C-alpha cells in the first residue's frame, strides 16, 4: 500500500522538506540515507512512503516541481536534501510570475509531460498503489496552476485510486497576494470536481498556535511546517504501524464524506501545550479529547460554533484503552448535542494505534468536516465579485488567453456549493 | 470468464505515457458536473468491463 | 455533572425526555419511558454507576 | 553553468540541530531554521554544481 | 480509591517488565523450540 | 505580566520546565516512553523498561 | 406487585408503591410493538442526491 | 468428534488469538506444537482431536483457518508468539480492505479471496472423519466480515449442504459505536444470516465492558479482556465433547432442544461464576446461587432484558462438581419464580448437561479460579427489541439517502436496502406472533 | 433548558439587560467613530446597526432540529394499531 507525494511551487518545496525530515526521523532513516534504526517496527513498513536502494540506503519516492529551482536549490542544500533522488526535480527557465493562466496554460503545458512522465514512472512501480499526496498553496501561481493540471490529468490516468490533497488558502485578515481571489476560485473549481478529499490551513491559525499556545518567543517557519508535517505523518500512521483498530485513508473517506461534493474538512493536532505548563497537567484521553475539540487546537480562522457537524475522525497513536475513548466519544456527543447533525446517529470515527511519536506518551489528529467552511468560500467569492465587476486585474489572466466564462463558471459552482452547505446545514427530517 | 481483478489489468497507456501537451486549450474549459467518471462519485464503473461481481 | 438525575432541575438537552427514539419513532413500545432513561449515560453515573445501563 | 569549472558545492553547517543532539524532534525546537544558526545567507546553485 | 490500607511493597520485587505475570512466568510452559524451522536453525 | 499583540505573556523567569527530577542515567530519544515499540498483543500490560 | 416494574425505576409517592401503566387503558405488556411502520421505497423517478450539483 | 473454526476479519482474529491460546493451555500442546505422549501403544487419550492433528514428526496444528483483506493483523499472527502453532497456508491475507462497505466485500473483493478460503476449507474437511459442525466468529459492524462472511457462508451451505454452522457475532451496540456506516452493513448481514445459520449467538461489547467493571474490578478494560470470556464460554459449550461426564450434550441436542421453529435461532448467552480474587475469599459458591446468577440480567452477554420477554428453552452446562439433584433443585426453584416466564407452550423448559472438567486459567487472566461454573444458551422473544434499534438507526440516515451513493458505485442496487429492511421488520413480526400466549376459536 | 419559575425571570431579566447593552455600547462606537452628536449621523447608525451580524443559535423552533415524539404522538392520536396490521401482530 504505497503512497505517491507530490511538491508544488513554494510552500509545497518548502513544507515538503521538513515532512521528510519528520518521517525519516520516524523511520530512523541517516541523512546519508543509510537505515540505522533501533526496532524491526521502523524496517517492516519502510516501503509506504520509502523505495529501497541495495545495500543499507532508502530513498524517498517524491516528486518535486517547480518553474524556477530557487526553493528547490534551498532544499538541496538543507541537511536531509542529498537523500532527494537528482532525476525528481524537475524546473523551467522561468517564472510563474504568481499568474495562475500562466501557471495553468503556458509554462504548464510546457513542462507537464515530463512531471506525468516522473508520476507514472514512479507509479507503475508499485505493487499496489495507494492514493496520490499533494502539498500546494491554492493562492500561488504555479502551485495552484501546475497542481490543478496535474490533478486533473492524474484523476484522468488513474481514476480507480484515492486523491488527497493539503492545500494553504488565504487568511481572512492579511492578504500575502494581491490577485489571491481569482487563483483561489479557480482552484476551488477544479479541486470540487477532481478531488476526492482536500484538507486546507490557515496560516494565521498557524501563527496563533505558536504565539498563544506554544509561547514560542521567536517562531519561524520550520514551527509552522513541522506543525503541518505532524498531522500529515499522523494522518498516514495506521497505515504503517500495528494497533487495535486500523485504519486507512478509504475508509477515512467513506466514514467523512456523506455526499461526493462536501469533501473539504478541518484539521487539528490536539497536544499542543507549552513546555513550562507541562509539569501542571498529565497525558490522558480525557485531556486529549478536551484539546482535540478545543478550538485553539484548530489550524482555522473559522469556529465550529457557527456551523454544525455533518462527520468527524479521530486517530490516536499510543497504548491506551478501548473503554476511555468510547466514552468519551459518547458523552461529548451527548453533551453538545446541538452542534451534531441529528439525522447522523453517530458521527465520529474513531481509531487507535500502538506507537506514539518520539518523546510522546500519546496523541491524536482531528478531521473534522464542518459547515464553517461556507464562510470561507462565501468571503473568497465576495472579493472576486468585487474584483470582476471592475475587472481589476483580469487583463493579464485575458492576455494569457482565459474566456471570462471560465470566471463565471467558476463562480456558479463555488456558489453552487455554498448554497449545498448551507441547505445541509438548516435541513429536518419532518 | 472474468477478468483477474476489478483494477483493471488491461489499460492502454501505462509507463509509456500520453501526449498532454496537445489537450489543453483555453476555447475548452471545464464546466460544471463534466469532471471524470469515478466509483466514489457513484458510478458504477465495474459494470463497464467484463468482471463477474458475485450474484 | 452537569445534567444529573439527583436534582429538580432539568439541565439535559432540550426534549431530552421525550426525544425521537427508537420506542416511538416507525415503533410503539408499552416500555419508552424506561429505555428512555436508560439511555442517558452521562446523566445516571450515580444511579448505575460507571455503567452505560 | 559557464563559470569557471573549479567550483564545487559549498559547505553549510546549520547548528543546533537537535537530531545531533541527542535529543527529540520536539513541536517548537527547530533551531536549525533559525537565521542565527547559520554561518551564511548566500543562495548557490548546488542543482548544477 | 484510598492506599491506606494497602500492603507494602518489598524491596526484592520485580516491578519492571521482567516481572510481569504472562505466559514466561509460567515454568510449566517451555518456550525453547524443539521441533520446526527455528529448532532447525539453532547454534 | 504583560499584553502583547492581544495575548498574555510571562517573562521566562517565572515560566520554566523544573529543575528536579535528575535520575543520574543515560537514555537515547527512544527510551522516554516506556514500551514505546510495543505492541497490545505483543504485551497487553503496561510496565517500566528492563534495565 | 409480583412482576415489579420490570425494571423500570417510578417517582415515588407518600402511598404505597407505583405500578407502570399501558397506552390508554391496555396492560402493561414490555416488549411488544403495537404500531411498526415501514416506510415506502423512493419512487423511480426521484432526483438522485449525488447526481448532480445546486439545490 | 472435530470442529473447524473459521475466524474472519479484525474481531474474529483477535478472538481466535484467545481462543487458542486458552485451547492450547487446557491441552496442554507447547507454543511450538509439541506434547510428550505415552511410548505404550494403546495407553493414550484423544480430546485434542478435536481441536488438534498431530504431523507425523509430533507437531500438533489446529483446524483453523485465518481470513482477513488487510495483512497488517495476520502478520502480527505470523510475527507473535505462536508463530509455529499455525499452517502457513491456514492464515489467508489479501492487499486491501473493504472500506466499511458490504458492497465492496460481496461483491469487488471477497469474490476474489473466497475461493482459496473454499480450498482450504475443503483440505481440512477432507481430513475428517466425523465433523460436526462449522464455528464462525465475525463482526457484522465491519465491510468485509459483513461482505465475506455473507458471502462465504452461501457458498459453504451450498457446497457442504446439511453439515452446521453456528456462529458467534460481535453486533453493533446500542449506543456505543465506531463507524457511521453500522446500520447498512448490519441491516444487510443479517439477511444472510437469517438463511443460513443454524444457530446464532448476538454479542455487543458495552455489555461486556459493563459486565467487567461490575463485576471485575477492572477501571479501564481491552478488548483481551472481552476476548477471554468468549473464549471461556465457547471452551464451556465444547468442554462437553473432549472430557468424561455424567450427562453428555451432542451439538445436534443443542439445536434439537433450543430451536423450536427453523427460523428462531438467535439465543442468549450469559456466564455465572466471573468473580474477582477478593469476591472469592467472602461467597460461596453453591450450585443454586451460581444458578440464580446465570438468570440476572447483569450477567448477560448482550445488551438485553429478558424481562420484557418469554424464554422457550434453556440449555443449562454444568461444569466442575454438580450433582444432579442439585442441579434439578435450583432448575426446580428458577422454575418456582414469577419473574422468570416461559411460553405456556413449553412447559418443560430446560436442558442440563454436566461435565467433570473444571474451567481452566489463563496466566495473565483476570478471572479467579473456581471449582464449579455453569453456563447457559437460551432462546427468548427479548431480542426482537435488539433489531428494532439497528432499524431505527437506518431509518434515520436512509431518509436522505446520507451514504448510499458508495453502496451504488461499488455495484449495489439501491432496492436491496428495502428488501433487507422489509426482512428484518417480518423477522420482528414472527418473534412477536411466535411469543403470543394461547389463541382463540375467532 | 429548565422550566422553573426562577431560571423564567433570570431569562427575561438577562434578554431585557443584553437588549439595553447592545443599545448603549452601539450608540458609543457610533459617536465614538463620528466625534459629533448631530442628528444627521442617525441614518447612517440605524444602517451599521442593521448590517451588524449576530451569533447563530440552532435550539430555535423554526428550523426544529430537537422534535418532542411523545407529545407528537399524543397530539396525532397513535394510541396503538386495533386489529394488528400487516406488520403488528393483533394484541
Ligand atoms: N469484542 C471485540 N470487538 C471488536 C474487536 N475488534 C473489533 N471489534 C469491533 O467490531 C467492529 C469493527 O469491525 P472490524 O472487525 O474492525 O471490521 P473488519 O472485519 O476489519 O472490516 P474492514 O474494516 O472492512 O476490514 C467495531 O464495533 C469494533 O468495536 C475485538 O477484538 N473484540
Ligand atoms: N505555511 C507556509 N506557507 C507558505 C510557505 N511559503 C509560502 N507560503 C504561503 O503561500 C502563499 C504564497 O504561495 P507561493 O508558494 O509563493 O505560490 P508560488 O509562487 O506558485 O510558489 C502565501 O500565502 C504564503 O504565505 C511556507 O513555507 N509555509
Ligand atoms: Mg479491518
Ligand atoms: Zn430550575
Ligand atoms: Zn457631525
Amino acid at each position: 500500500r504505497e503512497i505517491v507525494c507530490v511538491q508544488a511551487g513554494q510552500c509545497g518545496n518548502q513544507i515538503g522538506s521538513k515532512f521528510w525530515e519528520v518521517i525519516s526521523d520516524e523511520h530512523g532513516v541517516d541523512p546519508t540515507g543509510t537505515y540505522q534504526g533501533d526496532s524491526d517496527l521502523q524496517l517492516e513498513r519502510i516501503n509506504v512512503y520509502f523505495d529501497e536502494a541495495t545495500g543499507g540506503r532508502y530513498v524517498p519516492r517524491s516528486v518535486l516541481i517547480d518553474l524556477e529551482p530557487g526553493t528547490m536549490d534551498s532544499v538541496r542544500a538543507g541537511p536531509y536534501g542529498q537523500i532527494f533522488r537528482p532525476d525528481n526535480f524537475i524546473f523551467g527557465q522561468s517564472g510563474a510570475g504568481n499568474n495562475w493562466a500562466k501557471g495553468h496554460y503556458t509554462e504548464g503545458a510546457e513542462l507537464i509531460d515530463s512531471v506525468l512522465d516522473v508520476c507514472c514512472k514512479e507509479a507503475e512501480s508499485c505493487d499496489c498503489l495507494q492514493g496520490f499526496q499533494i502539498c500546494h498553496s491554492l493562492g500561488g501561481g504555479t502551485g495552484s496552476g501546475m497542481g490543478t493540471l496535474l490533478i486533473s490529468k492524474l484523476r484522468e490516468q488513474y481514476p480507480d485510486r484515492i486523491m488527497m490533497t493539503f492545500s494553504i488558502i488565504p487568511s481572512p485578515k492579511v492578504s500575502d497576494t494581491v490577485v489571491e481571489p481569482y487563483n483561489t476560485t479557480l482552484s476551488v473549481h477544479q479541486l470540487v470536481e477532481n478531488s476526492d478529499e482536500s484538507m486546507c490551513i490557515d496560516n494565521e491559525a498557524l501563527y496563533d498556535i505558536c504565539f498563544r499556545t506554544l509561547k514560542l518567543t521567536t517562531p519561524t517557519f520550520g514551527d509552522l511546517n513541522h506543525l503541518v508535517s505532524a498531522v500529515v505523518s499522523g494522518v498516514t500512521c495506521c497505515l504503517r504501524f500495528p494497533g487495535q483498530l486500523n485504519s486507512d485513508l478509504r475508509k477515512l473517506a467513506v466514514n467523512l464524506v456523506p455526499f461526493p461534493r462536501l469533501h473539504f474538512f478541518m484539521m487539528g493536532f490536539a497536544p499542543l501545550t507549552s513546555r513550562g505548563s507541562q509539569q501542571y497537567r498529565g497525558l490522558s484521553v480525557p485531556e486529549l479529547t478536551q484539546q482535540m475539540f478545543d478550538a485553539k487546537n484548530m489550524m482555522q480562522a473559522a469556529d465550529p460554533r457557527h456551523g454544525r457537524y455533518l462527520t468527524a475522525s479521530a486517530l490516536f497513536r499510543g497504548r491506551m484503552s478501548t473503554k476511555e475513548v468510547d466514552e468519551q466519544m459518547l458523552n461529548v456527543q451527548n453533551k453538545n448535542s446541538s452542534y451534531f447533525i441529528e439525522w447522523i446517529p453517530n458521527n465520529i470515527k474513531s481509531s487507535v494505534c500502538d506507537i506514539p511519536p518520539k518523546g510522546l506518551k500519546m496523541a491524536v489528529t482531528f478531521i473534522g468536516n464542518n459547515t464553517c467552511i461556507q464562510e470561507m468560500f462565501r468571503r473568497v467569492g465576495e472579493q472576486f465579485t468585487l474584483m470582476f465587476r471592475r475587472k481589476a486585474f483580469l487583463h493579464w489572466y485575458t492576455g494569457e488567453g482565459m474566456d471570462e466564462m471560465e470566471f463565471t463558471e467558476a463562480e456558479s459552482n463555488m456558489n453552487d456549493l455554498v448554497s449545498e452547505y448551507q441547505q445541509y446545514q438548516d435541513a429536518t427530517i419532518e | 470468464n472474468t477478468e483477474p481483478s476489478v483494477h483493471p489489468a488491461k489499460k492502454p497507456t501505462g509507463t509509456f505515457g500520453r501526449e498532454a501537451s496537445s489537450s489543453v486549450n483555453p476555447s475548452k474549459f471545464l464546466k460544471k458536473n463534466e469532471g471524470v467518471g469515478t466509483a466514489s462519485r457513484g458510478v458504477p464503473i465495474v459494470d463497464a468491463t467484463k468482471f463477474v461481481k458475485a450474484e | 455533572t452537569e445534567g444529573r438525575f439527583e436534582t429538580i432541575h432539568n439541565l439535559r438537552p432540550k426534549n431530552w425526555d421525550g426525544r425521537r427514539h427508537w420506542t416511538n419513532w416507525h415503533h410503539l413500545y408499552d416500555c419508552e419511558k424506561d429505555h428512555l432513561a436508560r439511555e442517558s449515560c452521562p446523566f445516571h453515573d450515580l444511579r448505575s454507576g460507571g455503567q452505560f445501563q | 553553468m559557464k563559470n569557471s569549472v573549479a567550483r564545487t558545492q559549498p559547505v553549510r553547517k546549520y547548528e543546533n540541530f537537535t537530531l545531533e543532539n541527542n535529543l527529540p524532534l520536539a513541536l517548537g525546537a527547530n533551531f536549525h531554521d533559525d537565521p542565527i544558526c547559520r554561518d551564511t545567507n548566500r543562495t548557490s546553485h548546488t542543482l548544477l554544481l | 480509591g484510598k492506599i491506606t490500607a494497602e500492603p507494602f511493597r518489598g524491596p526484592n520485587l520485580n516491578i519492571t517488565q521482567s516481572g510481569l505475570p504472562c505466559l514466561d512466568t509460567f515454568k510449566r510452559v517451555n518456550m525453547t523450540q524443539t521441533i520446526g524451522k527455528e529448532a532447525a536453525l539453532a547454534p | 505580566f504583560d499584553i502583547r499583540d492581544g495575548a498574555y505573556t510571562m517573562h521566562p523567569y517565572a515560566h520554566h520546565p523544573r529543575d528536579d527530577t535528575a535520575t543520574g542515567e543515560n537514555y537515547t530519544p527512544a527510551q522516554i516512553v516506556p514500551g514505546q515499540y510495543t505492541s497490545i498483543a505483543r504485551q497487553p500490560l503496561h510496565a517500566r523498561n528492563a534495565i | 406487585h409480583s412482576a415489579g416494574s420490570h425494571g423500570c425505576v417510578m417517582y415515588p409517592t407518600p402511598k404505597g408503591v407505583p405500578l407502570p401503566m399501558g397506552r390508554d387503558r391496555a396492560p402493561y405488556t414490555p416488549g411488544v410493538d403495537r404500531h411498526r411502520i415501514v416506510p415506502p421505497p423512493p419512487e423511480p423517478g426521484a432526483h438522485k442526491p449525488w447526481q448532480g450539483s445546486g439545490t | 468428534r472435530e470442529a473447524i473454526c473459521i475466524h474472519i476479519g479484525q474481531a474474529g482474529c483477535q478472538v481466535g488469538n484467545a481462543c487458542w491460546e486458552l485451547f492450547c493451555l487446557e491441552h496442554g500442546i507447547q507454543p511450538d506444537g509439541a506434547m510428550p505422549s505415552d511410548k505404550t501403544i494403546g495407553v493414550e487419550d484423544d480430546a485434542f482431536n478435536t481441536f488438534f492433528s498431530e504431523t507425523g514428526a509430533g507437531k500438533h496444528v489446529p483446524r483453523a483457518v485465518f481470513l482477513d483483506l488487510e495483512p497488517t493483523v495476520v502478520d502480527e499472527v505470523r510475527t507473535g508468539t505462536y508463530r509455529q502453532l499455525f499452517h502457513p497456508e491456514q492464515l489467508i491475507s489479501g492487499k486491501e480492505d473493504a472500506a466499511n462497505n458490504y458492497a465492496r466485500g460481496h461483491y469487488t473483493i471477497g469474490k476474489e479471496i473466497v475461493d482459496l478460503c473454499l480450498d482450504r476449507i475443503r483440505k481440512l474437511a477432507d481430513n475428517c472423519t466425523g465433523l460436526q459442525g462449522f464455528l464462525v466468529y465475525h463482526a457484522v459492524g465491519g465491510g468485509t466480515g459483513s461482505g465475506l462472511g455473507a458471502l462465504l457462508l452461501e457458498r459453504l451451505s451450498v457446497d457442504y449442504g446439511k453439515k452446521s454452522k453456528l456462529g458467534y457475532t460481535v453486533y453493533p451496540s446500542p449506543q456505543v459505536s465506531t463507524a457511521v456506516v453500522e446500520p447498512y452493513n448490519s441491516v444487510l448481514s443479517t439477511h444472510s444470516l437469517l438463511e443460513h445459520t443454524d444457530v446464532a449467538a448476538m454479542l455487543d461489547n458495552e455489555a461486556i465492558y459493563d459486565l467487567t467493571r461490575r463485576n471485575l474490578d477492572i477501571e479501564r478494560p481491552t478488548y483481551t479482556n472481552l476476548n477471554r470470556l468468549i473464549g471461556q464460554v465457547v471452551s464451556s459449550l465444547t468442554a462437553s465433547l473432549r472430557f468424561d461426564g455424567a450427562l453428555n450434550v451432542d451439538l445436534t441436542e443443542f439445536q434439537t432442544n433450543l430451536v423450536p421453529y427453523p427460523r428462531i435461532h438467535f439465543v442468549l448467552t450469559s456466564y455465572a461464576p466471573v468473580i474477582s480474587a477478593e469476591k472469592a475469599y467472602h461467597e460461596q459458591l453453591s450450585v443454586s446461587e451460581i444458578s440464580n446468577a446465570v438468570f440476572e440480567p447483569a450477567s448477560m452477554m448482550t445488551k438485553c432484558d429478558p424481562r420484557h420477554g418469554k424464554y422457550m428453552a434453556c440449555c443449562l452446562m454444568y461444569r466442575g462438581d454438580v450433582v444432579p439433584k442439585d442441579v434439578n433443585a435450583a432448575v426446580a426453584t428458577i422454575k418456582t419464580k414469577r419473574t422468570i416466564q416461559f411460553v405456556d407452550w413449553s412447559p418443560t423448559g430446560f436442558k442440563c448437561g454436566i461435565n467433570y472438567q473444571p474451567p481452566t486459567v489463563v496466566p495473565g487472566g483476570d478471572l479467579a479460579k473456581v471449582q464449579r461454573a455453569v453456563c447457559m444458551i437460551a432462546n427468548s422473544t427479548a431480542i426482537a427489541e435488539v433489531f428494532a434499534r439497528i432499524d431505527h438507526k437506518f431509518d434515520l440516515m436512509y431518509s436522505k439517502r446520507a451514504f448510499v451513493h458508495w453502496y451504488v458505485g461499488e455495484g449495489m442496487e439501491e432496492g436491496e436496502f428495502s428488501e433487507a429492511r422489509e426482512d428484518l421488520a417480518a423477522l420482528e413480526k414472527d418473534y412477536e406472533e411466535v411469543g403470543a400466549e394461547s389463541a382463540d376459536m375467532d | 433548558h429548565c422550566q422553573c419559575d426562577f431560571c423564567n425571570s433570570r431569562r427575561n431579566l438577562n434578554a431585557k439587560k443584553s437588549a439595553l447593552m447592545t443599545t448603549v455600547s452601539h450608540l458609543r462606537e457610533q459617536q465614538a467613530l463620528h466625534n459629533c452628536c448631530c442628528q444627521c449621523h442617525d441614518s447612517l447608525s440605524q444602517r451599521n446597526y442593521d448590517r451588524k451580524p449576530q451569533e447563530p443559535s440552532f435550539e430555535l423552533d423554526d428550523p426544529e432540529h430537537h422534535p418532542n415524539q411523545t407529545e407528537l404522538n399524543a397530539k396525532m392520536g397513535r394510541n396503538g394499531l386495533q386489529h394488528g396490521g400487516e406488520y403488528t401482530i393483533p394484541p
